[PDB]
RNA sequence: AGCGCCGCAAUUCAUGCUGCUUGCAGCCUCUGAAUUUUGUUAAAUGAGGGUUAGUUUGACUGUAUAAAUACAGUCUUGCUUUCUGACCCUGGUAGCUGCUCACCCUGAUGCUGCUGUCAAUAGACAGGAUAGGUGCGCUCCCAGCAAUAAGGGCGCGGAUGUACUGCUGUAGUGGCUACUGAAUCACCCCCGAUCAAGGGGGAACCCUCCAAAAGGUGGGUUGAAAGGAGAAGUCAUUUAAUAAGG
């Protein structure tokens, strides 16, 4: 589970601007945070197929969200994946 | 069906188990995954599938220059020998059922082609029905097999009124027949084949042979892909997916030992049954054994210790013990996988080694099988494979001096049917053929006996174990589980008391039927008449005789039939098939299958 | 209600019984078949989870016999399963982590359903397979909930280029890991083993036998079955995710 702080400061840093909370910059944000933690889990929980299932719809909603910047605009996109490190 | 398996649990000190562990899943299991990948490869490959058949040698010249490679080098000879048979023996059944499917698939093709309405057939032999009838009475005069003769006399007959009358002769099940045809049941009858062929063609696009990767390599670089690499599209991100929800194998492939003397026994001095393999004498393992199997290990030391004595006079193609398995079985709960598996090995009897009489009739039949060879095979090894040959011949006549059971004599004219049913999984009829009398039914029930209950508890448990997994499914809760074990429990009850009967009136023979595969007619059948009910509607198609679909597919007609041969060889009980009728009672099915197997001996 | 199962009762009958004439004719006690009712103080079924290298289902040889098997002697090992008993549980402590929810309507193979102290709110404590409904059971039905089947309705905020997103808490409910609680058994207890390991001591009932009012040698017994396994492909069902399909 991710705290209010993480949670705020990933939309305080991904903002297009200071009421902007549902972008889909701030959402692959929030979504990479989350990717992140639960890899390092799988990882280590191999046997946690109910995890499992959870990353499944956590890359698939990234995977659609890129898409959509990346025909918005390739600049956009560009930068924002390698801001999250994202190949 | 003589051959059985009789195991043990094999125990030996940690360091034993760890270095036979790190042998079979570190190189052994590697190496055959890696003849898998190049057999699956081989440019003969597509032939191979065309013939049915693999070449005898090819998996062992795959297998030489791996032998040294850095990846495999450190195992004993039968180990690499091993991966060969297994390997080997994969492709030899897997060819053997896309050879089988395609041939499926290629004589309902046929057959779609000649199945024609009376409509379509009045048509294309462009005569009366009446005409096409008394030409059928011809040619039915003519090929007086039939079926077969038939299907011969349609190909190169391109006489259209000839061809369209073996086509009306076939439609009837070759015979003549004075009724209308059924449109619908017709167009039915179509729709089925055309469904059987789909089916079929659907069956031949089946994978290659999967192998065994016990580190899951490709699992973890796929996640740490999928985490942090943009999906170039949605095939590739549904390929990760499928990656991902793979499931690793924790075991590797079993050894195999296809000779007998590749196992050495011996006594301890605690009094204790040792045995160790060919390459691996070092390792003693334990046998820890069920007083129920110990006599076919004892058995094993004495075939040893005979041949010993005589100085290798007697042959080990005479010795009870025909090959072992090597298997690691999946022990509950955490350890060092040597220390949490339990291994186990499975050795191959004859039933028939046992007696004195059983070990002539298995002398005979080596006896004869090697002079056919000898006499067919006529370089030096392949001299030395006639010298190697003319040896088992001599020294199988030299006798192990076991003990005396005369073999079971059955009257010719007694049979005993066993009807086959999706409601009734067995029902016998012992029949006195010349006398054509049944001199005993059994129901199902009287069968069972006390352990009638047995088969309720199964129905119920069947319905209480799949719900309580579909309810375990959606919660990710890994406890599911079947009643898999209580229905071999049941077949096996019901095979000893068929054997039991036909042993009480001197049966000479077993009669069973040649059901063919029930599922794929009953599955074709059904969908057929789904889509006449819900026409482009798929989901009510699959809907409809959902349970009756469900229960022809756990209908265990297959494990019952094997469970009687295996019994009634046992005790020297013929085995014949017939055609089970589909008119009337279980109780008569039986009857008359038991009396036409005794007139289709000819 | 419906469906499955269970027995019950009834009819007909032969795989049952009776007879001389051994292929037929009666009958329905027994043992079974054909599915026909019916739920009764009946007789049968009965599904919360777990617990033994458990016992019996063996091998060989001799003797007997019409097989079936039976008796006697010698040997015995612990595997993989199916039942019947008996016993134990309703779990604990830290981590990791999925899914769900703005709100409303409908209600899914959804979730929950025991007893009795206490107790207005809240659940706790002590019992415990007697666990909502019927003879028993269901995905059916009843009652409450339903966000975690599908759908539909409709707020403000972000976004609005096809992606969607927030309203979401010491929250509800799953999974995974580590450690940990009870039975860890086959007549009972105690001390041990668990890749090997067994030892000690008792309770019932029956044999065997001093010559005997009385207890006590030498043993036995204290629930049964089944077995052909590995490897590879496939089908079916269900669940989850994804896609809108070359």
């Amino acid at each position: 589970a991710l705290t209010q702080e993480r949670k705020q400061e990933i939309i305080v840093n991904y903002q297009v601007h200071e009421t902007d909370t549902g972008s889909a910059d701030v959402q692959v944000a929030m979504l990479t945070e989350r990717i992140n933690r639960l890899s390092l889990h799988l990882q280590a929980n191999k046997k946690d197929h109910s995890s499992r299932r959870g990353l499944l719809k956590l890359i698939g909603q990234r995977k659609r969200l890129l898409a959509y910047i990346q025909k918005d605009s390739r600049e956009k996109y560009q930068a924002l994946i390698g801001r999250l490190g994202i190949r | 069906s003589s051959q059985i398996t009789i195991q043990a649990r094999l125990i030996s000190f940690e360091s034993n188990r760890q270095q036979l562990w790190k042998l079979m899943a570190d190189l052994n299991t590697p190496l055959i995954n890696e003849l898998l990948c190049q057999l699956g490869q081989h440019p003969d490959f597509e032939k191979w599938q065309q013939k049915g058949k693999l070449p005898s040698t090819v998996v062992s010249q795959l297998c030489q220059p791996l032998k040294t490679d850095p990846r495999f080098a450190g195992q004993p000879s039968r180990l690499y020998m091993s991966a060969i048979h297994i390997v080997d023996y994969i492709y030899k059944s897997w060819l053997a059922i896309q050879k089988r499917l395609q041939q499926q698939l290629d004589g309902k093709t046929r057959w779609l082609e000649m199945l024609n309405s009376d409509a379509e057939l009045v048509e294309l032999s462009g005569d009366t029905l009446e005409a096409i009838r008394v030409k059928a009475a011809e040619i039915l005069a003519i090929a007086m097999s039939l079926s077969k003769t038939l299907f011969d006399a349609y190909q190169e007959t391109e006489d259209i009124k000839s061809r369209s009358a073996i086509s009306y002769l076939l439609k009837n099940g070759c015979k003549l027949t004075d009724k209308e045809e059924d449109s619908e049941k017709f167009a039915k009858r179509r729709r089925q084949v055309e469904i059987q062929i789909q089916r079929l063609t659907e069956k031949l696009i089946s994978r290659m042979p999967k192998g065994r990767d016990l580190t899951n390599a490709k699992w973890l670089e796929t996640l740490l892909t999928a985490t942090t690499t943009v999906a170039e599209d949605n095939a590739q991100a549904k390929r990760w997916q499928d990656i991902l929800l793979t499931r690793s194998s924790s075991l590797p492939f079993p050894l195999v030992f296809e000779t007998n003397e590749d196992m050495v026994w011996s006594k301890n001095q605690k009094g204790r049954l040792c045995v160790h393999f060919n390459g691996l004498s070092d390792l003693i393992f334990e046998v820890y054994c069920g007083n129920r199997q110990l006599h076919w290990f004892q058995r094993f030391l004495e075939d040893q210790q005979t041949k010993r004595k005589s100085k290798n006079q007697h042959s080990s193609g005479l010795f009870t013990l025909r090959n072992g398995h090597l298997v690691w079985l999946e022990g509950e709960g955490k350890g060092e996988p040597w220390n949490l598996h339990h291994l186990t090995l499975y050795c191959c009897v004859d039933n028939r080694l046992w007696t004195e009489e059983g070990t002539e009739i298995v002398r005979q039949e080596k006896a004869d099988e090697i002079t056919k060879f000898i006499t067919n095979m006529k370089s030096d090894t392949q001299q030395a494979l006639i010298q190697r040959k003319q040896s088992t011949l001599t020294r199988i006549n030299n006798s192990f001096e076991r003990p005396s059971q005369p073999l079971y004599q059955g009257q010719s004219h007694i049979l005993v049917g066993v009807s086959l049913g999706l409601e009734k999984p067995a029902t016998v009829a012992v029949v006195d053929a010349i006398a054509n009398k049944v001199l005993a039914y059994r129901s199902i029930k009287q069968l069972l006996g006390d352990n009638y209950e047995l088969l309720n508890r199964q129905r119920r448990q069947q319905q209480y174990l799949s719900h309580e997994r579909h309810k375990a499914q959606k919660n990710f809760s890994p406890n599911q589980f079947g009643a898999s074990e209580l229905g071999q429990h049941i077949d096996r009850l019901l095979a000893k008391a068929i054997v039991a009967l036909a042993r009480t009136y001197k049966a000479g023979s077993i009669v069973l039927p040649k059901l063919g595969d029930m599922r794929e007619v009953v599955q074709s059948e059904i969908q057929a008449i789904a889509e006449q009910k819900f026409p482009g509607y798929i989901e009510g198609q699959q809907k409809y005789a959902k349970q009756y679909r469900v229960n022809v597919h756990r209908w265990s007609y297959g494990r019952l039939i094997q469970s009687i041969q295996s019994k009634a060889a046992q005790t020297g009980i013929v085995i014949e098939e017939g055609k089970q009728p589909i008119r009337g009672s279980p109780h008569d099915k039986a009857k008359e299958l038991a009396l036409s197997a005794y007139n289709l001996r000819l």
